């Protein structure tokens, strides 16, 4: 029964992205980054545009950067449902699945009514977001948020109490806490073996600084403490979507410099210089001055950072994409050791693994 | 709705319904409208042999009562 | 079709072999049923069977070859065999027990008719049998896959490829004999 | 009579069930395809577990007339007999769990 | 009482049930499987149509191709389709799977999956809607309703 | 009472499909015998109800035209049969049809 | 700021410990969970009854593409290419020259489809709301070579969905 | 006479079987916020008929078995058996009335485990085979309970006759005294047919769960349809076992309407099982048998052979 080694062979969703970026002006490289952790989408995006905006040394205004904060959050929900449910569904808890992703289903709505699409919405970019809430969404993700509590509630009533299911999850992958530093982990790796980190908190970006929440913290670093984690965090995303609802301010969603971000329609077509601007903008793109930055986020999955190099032009030069679930899979065979093979299904699951931020 | 999934629930408890329904029936066809007789132990299976030879016809079911006596 | 189109390019192959060939699967099958017939006993039957990629390469390269217009070729293989000899070869690589009996035409048209009476592709047929018993002609004053620029394929080198699905589950597989060379 | 052609007729349906179920294809005649002793390693355990079962299952050979047991004169002596029984199987147990007969970790 | 009549109501009798019991294999590589996930979820509940949510590739009717296929992905693919029983279809779901997609100029990238198998139903988008996948389904229905193997068979 | 009142709506939705033969043409068509409010109808005989006390994606339908451009769809629907001006209300893009 | 999700000691009376024997020997927790799946039965399904009912959808949706064209019926596109620059995918081909009045058209307007990440910058970089993603999503095909759109398909695809492809911008364009 | 009985209840119970695939999906779809079959018929009435046509013209699967006989013989055995569990059971009179019907259907089951291993033997695959032989352990396991139980409350019942478990329940269910033998005949007969929690062979830690991983097997259809015989099988024996329906002799069919719909709800709540817990793991199953219902079941059963003698309430023997 019991497993000796778990060597892990990935590649097999490996698709050059790093070097299909170096082709692609810094706009056309965005929607790449939808499409790593598909799970977390405009999370990814949200990265990439703090790296940009920091070698470009401009910053995104404030209503945008609420936007951003409060579809952050309505990400880590979309990922954490995913996160939870697939990880029970493959132990063979299949209902959770159903009920969760008619959840899903609605927060979908959100990103179709924002960008026009479901899920890759290449909707934060480098200066802000591409356009501006439609009228009556605001009033929407309140309905939805009133009432997700009560679906998180029932979800508990199936699991967290459940001895079937604490019996797979409860001692399984337990992980020091200094092995999970040398090891690379973060985000609920490291905090489910009583690690108190949390990026936002620590090195917070956007407007994270003004937004009240508690980071949840195991105590026994296995696959269980991992799990109350991902379902206390998402309490925690509520309690923050509520108060980016009441704080969102008014103003323009995107930096008002038209050698970074296009100028609005109307003004491309009466004024010679947004004209320009506009065509030089979707042509060359814009340049960024030479350097490079190791920018990362509290990604729903753990860290997401991008060691992004500018050679003075309007493409990147290098993107290195650090996914956390790479450093994660890699303390697989680590974490299996001793166990038995259904045990390795859990232990996959609770690393909450996607493989278009593996092999990206 | 949730009724909807009766019709179905109504097919299986038709089928299930039916052999025991079918078997109770068939029993009393072939004993003369009475249950089948049962005749676990020899004492039963023995006074069953009689009434087979008392019947007259060959048949275990058929009773014979004060009209045979005289 | 030679009248009709006075330039066309007619090639006449022999019994072709490979994967989805009606040949080597045929005699493979053949052990599907204990009897194993034999018109006399696989005697007086000379087999020359080409390989199926060697005929695809000989039409593509008459496709390109203005010299191949209105011409009539002949694609065999390299090696004639013995009907008994190739059906107890097949066997062999196939890991099958060979168990050969005699039969005249007379009893071999029987099964053959028997199985004619299938709604579909028959196991087998008078008329297969016919073609199966009938020895393979020499045609010296045609060109063959030479003359194309193709080198026939042996049939020791492509069997196994053909036949290792027909296995129950060393290789010393036994080379036919082959008939000497003209 | 009636057990016997019962049988046959449940067996005989399973058998042409399942002789249809492998011939009905053929109607189809799809296309060919062309593309396809020893320890195990068996571990101990399993063959443990088998084995237990056997042993608990001929203890469970003599209890299964305690029904009828019941019926005796002799109820004190039945009694303990029947007790005793079970009380072995329990004691089989307890020493298959406390000497690890029952554990799945190596 | 010709065998016209007979072969042509046998043939929508087995065409019924073939499309009516689409049983799916979804090779889940990519973004697409989320969708291809929502598809199965509540709102659409691709099981009201007959499509069984998660079955063995040994009874799978249908491959679902969701996702980029990669060179060192692809004879993975190709034999999970060689073991398919038939008949057998494949639906090509996405950009990627249709031709490459966003990464069609990749060095590690199979440009389309049908270099590999041949596809049946292409789904365009990057990712389809479930509600595309759906459609895309539905439209693999009607093909099968209008398959003729037995009206052909009759007239070899 | 309760459940006599279901049953009197069960009853009045083939009344509102127009008898039998209607309440099981609809039912075979469209697996659904909900009775609506006729919103239109379009020039290929596509009919567009809507229901507002239905939960928001069940409060508008369309039953398909059983013939279009000389095709018979009595059975064989499909989503591309509707037409771009009601494209728009179906999908709830707009509120007016 | 934090929290702890499990550092609970549980107490050790006979109240509390004859509890958590009841729950194993009881099953109640299982029981508990028995009840929640019961009451979904009794809801009503989130279903909707496609393709007679349909997933609510917004103006901004990117669907299938399509050329434009102004109210007099000349052509929007006046092949500034600005499109076949931003497109990500490099999904669209376009060739140009003098329309036989002077006028600047395209001869060749291509979108491999299949290349198409739709991810809708083609509308934003376009000057004049030539090229749009429309709101048909419905578009699955039966052959590959059916996915590559050339001008007359994307022009055909303006003319067909016109009616709503205009209402949506005109409910969208203030946003942009 | 006999032959028009013995097809009055083979045909009805592949009938039964056939709609409760369709029962399943639609009780698990609405557990689920959804519907389930509503499109191949009214209501999916005609589902279960297009799943059996689609599966037998299907193409039989690769590889080539190992053994030709035993790959025929497993869904032979394992269909012929399911039917012939049927055959004793009162409903309210049996088809075969044995005095030993009880001690009949016992012996029976634990002859059901030889298709598994029959299949898995001729699977040709080293992998599949060692899956088999862990379900193989998973049932004999579990066999040990539900004889043991069974015995315990036959103690109150007092003879192996079915239709006497009827007479024994006349004044009440015998769930009221034995429902902690109940509940562990309930969950064994889970264990016993491979059912969620306990669907192993069905699981992600088998060495053949791998979606890419291929090994001689089916007919499919003919296993499906033995499993789940024995599915509304063992829940009609526990409605009789301990649910005992009044039986009146002039109106026959009023037991077998209360007697079927007990079974139904019984059948029901295996579904309403698989909708509600994750899976277990093998070697907790395993513990769940040995480490606690083994124990408990001893006790009980020493503590049934003891209170009838104690309480003088021992039953009749006839
Ligand atoms: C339990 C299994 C027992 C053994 C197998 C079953 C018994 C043997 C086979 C006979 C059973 C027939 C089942 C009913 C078939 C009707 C299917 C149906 O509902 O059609 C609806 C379909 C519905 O059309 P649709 O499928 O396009 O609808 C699309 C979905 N909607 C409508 C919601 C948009 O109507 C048809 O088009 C008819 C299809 C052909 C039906 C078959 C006709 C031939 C039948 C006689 C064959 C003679 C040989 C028999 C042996
Ligand atoms: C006991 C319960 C059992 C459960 C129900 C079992 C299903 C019963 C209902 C379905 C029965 C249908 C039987 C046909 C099986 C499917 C055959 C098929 O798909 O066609 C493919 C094949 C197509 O053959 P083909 O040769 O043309 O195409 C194959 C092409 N290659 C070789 C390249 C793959 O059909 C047949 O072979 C013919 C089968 C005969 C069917 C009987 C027809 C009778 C009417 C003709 C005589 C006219 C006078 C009357
Ligand atoms: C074959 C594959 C697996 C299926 C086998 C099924 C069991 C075999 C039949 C035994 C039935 C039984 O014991 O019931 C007792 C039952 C019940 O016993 P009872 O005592 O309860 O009732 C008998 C009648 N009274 C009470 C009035 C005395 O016995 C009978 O009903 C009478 C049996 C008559 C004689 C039978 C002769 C044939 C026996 C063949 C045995 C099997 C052959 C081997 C098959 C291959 C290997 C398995
Ligand atoms: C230890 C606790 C045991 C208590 C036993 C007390 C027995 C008292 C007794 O008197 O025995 C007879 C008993 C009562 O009947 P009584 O009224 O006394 O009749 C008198 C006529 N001379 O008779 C009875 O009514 C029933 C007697 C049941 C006693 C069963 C005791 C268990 C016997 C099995 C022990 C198994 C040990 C195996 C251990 C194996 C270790 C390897
Ligand atoms: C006057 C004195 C008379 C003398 C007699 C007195 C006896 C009464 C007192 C004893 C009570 C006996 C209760 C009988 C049930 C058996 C209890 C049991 O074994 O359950 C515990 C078992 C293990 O529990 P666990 O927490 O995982 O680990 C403990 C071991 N370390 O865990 C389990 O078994 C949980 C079940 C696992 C299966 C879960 C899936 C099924 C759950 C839904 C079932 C719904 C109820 C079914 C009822 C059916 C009835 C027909
Ligand atoms: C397909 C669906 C068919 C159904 C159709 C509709 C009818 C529905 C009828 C089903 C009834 C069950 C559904 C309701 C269950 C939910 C109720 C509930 O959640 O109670 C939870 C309760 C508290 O548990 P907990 O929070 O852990 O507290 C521990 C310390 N107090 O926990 C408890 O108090 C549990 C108390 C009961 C414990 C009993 C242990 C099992 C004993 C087995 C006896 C079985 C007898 C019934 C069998 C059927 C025969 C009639
Ligand atoms: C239930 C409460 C009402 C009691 C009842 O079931 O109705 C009894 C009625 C006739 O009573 P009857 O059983 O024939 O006579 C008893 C003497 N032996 O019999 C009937 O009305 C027919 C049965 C209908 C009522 C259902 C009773 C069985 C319920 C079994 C539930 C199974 C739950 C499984 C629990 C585990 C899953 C959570
Ligand atoms: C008045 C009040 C009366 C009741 C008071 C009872 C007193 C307590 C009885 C003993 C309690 C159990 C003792 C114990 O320490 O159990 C723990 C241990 C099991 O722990 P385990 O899971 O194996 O640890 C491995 C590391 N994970 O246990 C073990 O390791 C070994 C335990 C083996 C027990 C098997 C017994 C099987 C028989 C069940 C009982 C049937 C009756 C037996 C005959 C007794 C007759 C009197
Ligand atoms: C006259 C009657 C003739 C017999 C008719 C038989 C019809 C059978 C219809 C089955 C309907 C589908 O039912 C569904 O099938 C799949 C198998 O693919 C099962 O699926 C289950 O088994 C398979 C393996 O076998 C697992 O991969 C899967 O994860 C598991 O959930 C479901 O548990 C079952 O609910
Ligand atoms: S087509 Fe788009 S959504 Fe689908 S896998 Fe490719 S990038 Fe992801
Ligand atoms: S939607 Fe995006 S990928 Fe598609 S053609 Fe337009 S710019 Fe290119
Ligand atoms: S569609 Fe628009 S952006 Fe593209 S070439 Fe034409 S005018 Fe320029």
């Amino acid at each position: 029964e019991m497993v000796r080694k778990c060597d892990p062979h990935i590649g097999l969703l490996h698709r050059g992205t790093e070097k299909l970026i170096e082709y692609k002006t810094y706009l056309q490289a965005l929607p790449y980054f939808d499409r790593l952790d598909y799970v977390s989408m405009m999370c990814n995006e949200q990265a990439y545009s703090l790296a940009v905006e920091k070698l470009l040394n401009i910053r995104p205004p404030p209503r945008a950067q609420w936007i951003r904060v409060l579809f952050g959050e309505i990400t880590r929900l979309l990922n954490h449902i995913m996160a939870v449910t697939t990880h029970a569904l493959d132990i063979g808890a299949m209902t959770p699945f159903f009920w969760m992703f008619e959840e899903r289903e609605k927060m979908f709505e959100f990103y179709e009514r924002v960008s026009g699409a479901r899920m890759h919405a290449a909707y934060v970019r480098p200066g802000g977001v591409h356009q501006d809430l439609p009228l009556g969404l605001m009033d929407d993700i309140y309905e939805f948020s009133k009432n997700f509590s009560l679906r998180i509630d029932e979800l508990e009533e199936m699991l967290t109490n459940n001895r079937i299911w604490r019996n797979r999850t409860v001692d399984i992958g337990i992980v020091t806490a200094e092995d999970a530093l040398n090891y690379g982990f973060s985000g609920v790796m490291l905090r489910g073996s009583g690690i108190q980190w949390d990026l936002r908190k620590t090195q917070p970006y956007d407007v994270y600084d003004q937004v009240e929440f508690d980071v949840p913290i195991g105590s026994r670093g296995d696959c269980y403490d991992r799990y109350l984690c991902r379902v206390e965090e998402m309490r925690q995303s509520i309690r923050i979507i509520s108060q980016c609802l009441n704080k969102m301010p008014p103003g323009e969603i995107k930096v008002d410099d038209a050698k970074v971000s296009p100028p609005k329609r109307a003004e491309m077509k009466t004024s010679m210089e947004s004209l320009i601007h506009h065509f030089k903008l979707y042509t060359e793109g814009y340049q960024v001055p030479p350097g490079a930055t190791y920018t990362a986020i509290e990604a729903p999955k753990g860290e997401f950072g991008v060691y992004l190099v500018s050679d003075g032009s309007s493409r990147p030069y290098r993107c290195k994409i650090k996914a956390p679930g790479f450093a994660h899979l890699a303390g697989l065979d680590k974490m299996s050791k001793g166990h038995m093979l259904a045990d390795v299904v859990a232990i996959i699951g609770t690393q909450d693994i996607v493989f278009g931020e593996v092999d990206r | 709705m949730w009724f909807e999934v009766l019709p179905g629930i109504a097919v299986m408890g038709v089928c299930l319904f039916i052999p025991g329904m079918a078997t109770a029936r068939i029993h009393r066809f072939s004993n003369g409208g009475k249950e089948k007789r049962v005749a676990h132990y020899p004492y039963q299976w023995y006074l069953m042999e009689r009434d087979r030879r008392v019947s007259g016809v060959n048949r275990s079911y058929v009773s014979k009562g004060l009209e045979n006596i005289d | 079709v030679r009248e009709t189109f006075p330039e066309a390019t007619i090639i006449k192959p022999a019994e072709i072999f490979g994967r989805e060939d009606r040949f080597l699967n045929y005699f493979a099958n053949i052990r599907w049923f204990g009897g194993v017939p034999l018109i006399s006993l696989g005697k007086k039957t000379v087999k020359q069977p080409v390989y199926i990629v060697d005929v695809t390469k000989g039409i593509i390269n008459a496709i390109k070859d203005p010299d191949a217009r209105g011409k009539t070729f002949a694609f065999v293989g390299p090696s004639r065999y013995l009907l008994f000899d190739l059906v107890q070869y097949v066997f062999a690589v196939a890991h099958r027990p060979f168990l050969p009996y005699p039969l005249p035409h007379f009893a071999y048209r029987w099964i053959g008719r028997l199985f004619e009476i299938s709604p579909f592709e028959p196991w087998t047929t008078r008329d297969k049998v016919e073609r199966i018993h009938t020895t393979d002609k020499i045609l010296p004053h045609l060109p063959g896959l030479e003359d194309l620029g193709v080198e026939a394929t042996p049939l020791e080198l492509k069997a196994i490829e053909v036949l290792r699905r027909h296995r129950t589950y060393i290789e010393d597989v036994q080379p036919a004999k082959t008939i000497p060379t003209s | 009579m009636n057990l016997m052609l019962a049988l046959l007729t449940n067996f005989t349906l399973a058998t042409l069930l399942v002789i249809i179920a492998f011939w009905l294809p053929q109607l189809n005649v799809y296309s060919e395809k062309t593309s396809p002793s020893a320890r195990l390693p068996f571990s101990m355990k399993f063959f443990l577990v088998a084995i237990t079962f056997l042993l608990f299952d001929l203890e469970i050979a003599l209890l299964l007339p305690l029904p009828w047991a019941s019926q005796t004169a002799n109820l004190n002596t039945m009694l303990t007999m029947a007790l005793f029984l079970i009380i072995l199987l329990a004691v089989s147990l307890a020493y298959e769990w406390t000497q690890k007969g029952l554990e799945w970790t190596e | 009482s010709r065998g016209e009549y007979v072969v042509a109501k046998l043939d929508d009798l087995i065409n019924w049930a073939r499309r009516s019991s689409l049983w799916p294999m979804t090779f889940g590589l990519a973004c697409c499987a989320v969708e291809m996930m929502h598809m199965a979820a509540p709102r659409y509940d691709m099981d009201r149509f007959g499509v069984v949510f998660r079955a063995s590739p040994r009874q799978s009717d249908v491959m679902i191709v969701a996702g980029t296929l990669t060179n060192k992905m692809a004879p993975a693919l190709r034999k999970v389709y060689d073991q398919m029983p038939e008949p057998r279809y494949v639906v090509s779901m996405g950009s990627c799977a249709n031709g490459g997609g966003y990464y069609h100029y990749s060095y590690s990238v199979v440009r389309g999956c049908d270099r590999i198998v041949p596809v049946d139903i292409y789904v365009p988008g990057c990712p389809p809607t479930a509600e595309a996948l759906l459609y895309g389904i539905l439209q693999l229905q009607k093909k099968i309703k209008r398959e003729k193997r037995l009206r052909i068979w009759y007239r070899r | 009472m309760e459940l006599l009142q279901v049953l009197k709506r069960g009853l009045q939705q083939v009344s509102g499909h127009g008898g039998l033969r209607g309440y099981l043409r609809v039912l075979f068509r469209a697996n659904d015998v909900r009775v609506g409010t006729l919103v239109g109808e379009d020039k290929y005989g596509n009919k567009y109800y809507e229901d507002n006390k239905q939960f928001f994606g069940r409060h508008r339908w369309v039953i398909y035209t059983t013939e279009m451009n000389g095709k018979n769809t009595f059975w064989d629907v499909d989503g591309s049969m509707v037409p771009p001006e009601w494209h728009r209300w179906l999908h709830c893009m707009t509120d007016d049809p | 700021t934090y929290k702890y999700v499990n550092l609970r000691e549980p107490s050790m009376d006979m109240k509390s410990v004859t509890d958590r024997a009841a729950q194993t020997l009881l099953w109640t927790e299982l029981i508990r969970g028995l009840g929640m799946t019961l009451s979904y039965l009794f809801r009503e399904p989130a279903t909707i009854n496609y393709p007679f009912e349909k997933g609510p959808l917004s103006p901004r949706f990117r669907g299938e593409h399509a050329l434009r064209r102004y109210p007099s019926g000349e052509e929007r596109c006046i092949a500034c290419k600005l499109c076949e620059a931003v497109c990500p995918a490099q999904a669209i081909t376009i060739e140009a020259e003098p329309r036989a009045d002077g006028s600047r058209r395209t001869t060749r307007y291509d979108i491999d489809m299949t290349k198409c990440i739709y991810c809708g910058f083609c509308q934003e970089a376009c000057p004049v709301d030539a090229i749009v993603e429309g709101p048909n999503f419905e578009f699955s095909t039966e052959t590959h070579e059916e996915l590559l759109y050339n001008k007359e398909k994307l022009l055909n695809n303006g003319d067909k969905w016109e009616a709503e492809i205009a209402a949506n911008i005109q409910a969208d364009y203030l946003y942009r | 006479m006999f032959m028009i009985n013995i097809l009055m209840l083979i045909i009805p119970i592949l009938l039964a079987v056939a709609f409760l695939t369709l029962v399943e999906r639609k009780v698990l779809g609405y557990m689920q916020l959804r519907k389930g079959p509503n499109v191949v018929g009214p209501y999916g009435l005609l589902q279960p008929i297009a799943d059996a046509i689609k599966l037998f013209i299907k193409e039989p699967l690769r590889p080539a078995t190992s053994s030709a006989s035993m790959f025929i013989l497993a869904p032979i055995m394992a269909l012929g058996l399911a039917l012939t569990m049927w055959i004793p059971l009162p409903m309210p009179y049996p088809l075969i009335n044995m005095n030993l019907g009880v001690l009949f259907m016992l012996a029976m089951s634990s002859l059901a485990v030889y298709s598994i291993l029959w299949s898995g033997w001729a699977s040709n695959s080293k992998y599949a085979l060692i899956g088999a032989l862990r379900a193989v352990a998973q049932t004999i396991s579990y066999e040990v309970t539900l004889a043991i139980i069974l015995l315990s409350v036959l103690l109150m019942s007092g003879s192996f006759t079915l239709s006497t478990l009827i007479t024994t329940q006349e004044q009440m269910w015998l769930i009221l005294p034995a429902w902690p033998l109940a509940m562990m005949w309930f969950i064994s007969t889970l264990a016993e047919t491979n059912r969620a929690p306990f669907d192993l062979t069905e699981g992600e830690s088998e060495l053949v769960s791998g979606f890419n991983v291929e090994y001689a097997a089916g007919p499919f259809a003919l296993f499906f349809m033995a499993e789940y015989a024995n599915i509304i099988m063992m829940n009609i024996f526990t409605a009789i076992l301990f649910l005992g329906t009044s039986h009146n002799p002039h109106m026959p069919e009023l037991y077998t309407i209360n007697f079927t719909i007990k079974s139904l709800l019984l059948t029901m709540s295996f579904l309403w099982i698989r909708a509600s817990y994750p899976r277990f793991r093998y070697d907790q199953l395993m513990h769940l048998l040995w480490k606690n219902f083994l124990p408990l079941t001893l006790a009980l059963c020493m503590w049934h052979v003891s209170l009838p003698i104690l309480t003088s309430g021992i039953p009749p023997q006839t």
